[PDB]
């Protein structure tokens, strides 16, 4: 039974968490803070 | 894109609505009129001493 | 006020516009603000369609939507179920309410305004 | 009318002692005896519990829970049924 | 049989109701589903435990009351069980005592 | 604004009335308990046993079919934790980088959820942390 | 020899908690369906936070009473 | 003593009871009885 949800992580993952993901390792600051901004900037383009 | 932020109050004031939606009133146009009149004195003074 | 209404057979689409225009004209105290009522689409529904109009206003504009139900199963005897809605509220307002306030008129053209200053320049 | 199309839209209860489910069993007697006066219908699990709705034209009016009906059968004998017989009859 | 031949006249013309048709299908705790077969194994271990703790109170020295009362109310259990091995469950009851 | 708006009112409203049914049922609850142990002190007094064996097995049956039901819903229940637990250890592969690790933690803990529940969360996000 | 009526918190019995958590999620959604029978409730006080965070005025209270008392009867 | 009859069996033996009937339904044993006799002699020896 994990293994249908564990698909569907991946469904999910694949168009979704992989962007974040990828955009996370970008940025690497030293503030948090600079991570929300970037987060957000790159998500509403994205969402867009 | 011009984007918001969060200040608090407002959510206190969501948060009692839906504790007298809690009720479940009727009546509920007037109802919630009524419901911000008497947070005009009484809620209004508690969430302003809530905060902390 | 308001006005009062027709029943589904009795109801024709022109009908229902003069209907709306003249439930506007009953709209009075800033009524130097003027109406004018434009005519939109029927959607049709599987034993119900309905059918709309905008409203429009001049004197930044306001405006205005009403909604009217059909009954394909029902007589055409059935009174018309009419309901209307401002461009800005979610509000399914029907005619026999407590009346609207004007005042969100203003409150609507001035929120306008506010966005119209509020402006991100994200233009093409 | 006679064979109206028609969906029904039921909310998950708890039977005694037992979870909060959705569950048709009563509600397969009123299915038999709507189609038994001729229907289709169509059946939905709203979030609601317990709960039972009677849907055409999207209009809806019914109001039921589910413990309330007979179970099973043809439910000739339970008011409610036909209650319901007569209110699809006026939804024509 | 016997009877019948002796007597057919008294039996032979019959007119049953249609009730009471039901033949035995023997039901198992494995063809059950959970709540049946729970049931019927907890009801006889309720009424063990119920019995047990209700009139003992127990306790044992130097274990806690959780660890006494549990492991007397299992012995009690086997003991009681309607098929357990007899001589065990004697074996237990002994230990019990 | 109003999609925005829509989600933050809502997911109030959610928790805000969460809120007032717990502390309903809590007082309620709290009441009967308070009532329960009462009716049993006296009967501790009262009690023969025939009426304890009654009692008892009343509690003990009808109990038990909600303990199970209750308990495979729960199975069920921690079947979707186990879901957000293997949606944090995929984030933890990524995590592996390490670098921002410690902060992002504590968002992934509530992205776990709101990813399973939908695609569009990521927007959920973005106020959240 | 001590003697005691202990209080027995719901969390202390297994049994009454439950009871409760079931209680607790069956309120929570008939509230939620309640609400969802009556959206208008829900609609009004979305257009206000709307028409407020537009405009950001830091006195919610007047902005949302100004909203309200227009519609007291 | 001190404990009511309801509130000391529910106390002490149901939690660990209730679990053990768990795992015996999980088993569907030919004998319930048996099962979770030998299951508590085995726990409870640790389980308190």
């Amino acid at each position: 039974q994990s293994v249908p949800l564990r698909n569907y992580l991946m469904t999910y993952v694949m168009p979704t968490l992989m962007q974040g993901l990828n955009e996370c390792c970008k940025v690497r600051p030293e503030d948090p803070v600079d991570f929300l901004a970037e987060y957000l900037f790159k998500n509403n383009p994205e969402m867009q | 894109m011009s984007h918001i932020q969060i200040p608090p109050g407002l959510t206190e004031l969501l948060q009692g609505y839906t504790v007298e939606v809690g009720q479940q009133p009727p009546d509920l146009v007037d109802f919630a009129v009524e419901y911000f009149t008497r947070l005009r004195e009484a809620r209004r003074q508690e969430s302003d001493t809530f905060i902390v | 006020k308001n006005i009062k209404w027709l029943t589904h057979g009795e109801f024709t689409p022109e009908k229902g516009r003069k209907q709306i225009e003249k439930f506007v004209s009953t709209w009075e105290f800033q009524n130097r603000w003027v109406y004018y009522a434009d005519f939109i689409e029927k959607k049709d529904l599987i034993h119900s369609y309905h059918y709309i109009y905008r409203v429009r206003w001049s004197a930044v504009s306001a405006n205005a939507l009403f909604t009217i139900k059909f009954n394909k199963s029902k007589p055409a005897d059935m009174p018309v179920d009419v309901s209307y809605i401002f461009e800005n509220s979610e509000l399914l307002q029907r005619p026999g309410e407590i009346r609207f306030r004007e005042q969100w008129l203003r409150d609507i053209t001035e929120t306008k305004h506010i966005l119209l200053e509020s402006i991100p320049f994200k233009v093409v | 009318p006679a064979q109206a199309v028609v969906t029904l839209r039921y909310g998950p209860y708890s039977a005694v002692g037992l979870s909060v489910e959705h569950r048709t069993y009563r509600l397969q007697g009123l299915q038999a005896v709507l189609a038994k006066d001729g229907h289709q219908i169509i059946l939905e699990q709203i979030e609601d519990w317990n709960l039972v709705e009677l849907v055409v034209n999207e209009e809806t009016v019914f109001q039921c829970d589910i413990q309330e009906l007979e179970f099973g059968g043809d439910g000739k004998l339970d008011p409610l049924c036909e209650e319901a017989r007569i209110a699809v009859l006026n939804a024509f | 049989l016997q009877k019948f031949m002796r007597s057919p006249m008294q039996y032979w013309n019959q007119k049953l109701p249609r009730k009471l048709p039901p033949l035995k299908e023997s039901i198992h705790l494995t063809s059950l589903p959970l709540p049946g077969y729970l049931e019927q194994g907890t009801a006889t271990s309720l009424i063990k435990a119920m019995n047990a703790a209700g009139n003992l109170k127990p306790k044992l020295p130097f274990l806690s009351v959780r660890r006494s009362v549990l492991l007397y109310i299992a012995f009690h259990l086997k003991a009681f069980n309607p098929k357990g091995s007899e001589y065990s469950r004697k074996k237990y009851k002994k230990k019990l005592e | 604004h109003q999609s925005t708006v829509t989600s933050y009112l809502e997911d109030i409203i959610l928790n805000t009335e969460e809120r007032t049914a717990e502390e309903q049922a809590r007082k309620e609850i709290e009441k009967i308990a308070e009532e329960i142990n009462n009716i049993a002190y006296e009967m501790e007094n009262r009690r023969t046993y025939l009426q304890s064996e009654e009692i008892v097995a009343e509690l003990v049956y009808s109990f038990l079919i909600p303990e199970v039901q209750k308990d495979f819903v729960k199975e069920k229940v921690r079947n979707a934790q186990r879901k957000h637990i293997l949606a944090a250890h995929e984030i933890i592969h990524s995590n592996t980088e390490t670098m921002l690790e410690e902060q992002v933690y504590k968002e992934l803990q509530s992205e776990d959820f709101e990813l399973e529940e939908e695609a569009e969360s990521l927007d959920s996000e973005v106020p959240t942390v | 020899p001590t003697f005691d009526k202990k209080p027995l918190v719901w969390g202390e019995d297994l049994e009454l908690y439950s009871k409760f958590l079931d209680r607790k999620e069956q309120l929570r959604l008939s509230h939620a369906s309640y609400l969802r029978h009556h959206p208008e409730a829900q609609a009004l006080v979305s257009d206000f936070l709307l028409f407020l965070l537009l405009r950001r005025p830091e006195d919610v209270v007047t902005f949302a009473a100004e909203h309200f008392r227009p519609f007291a009867a």
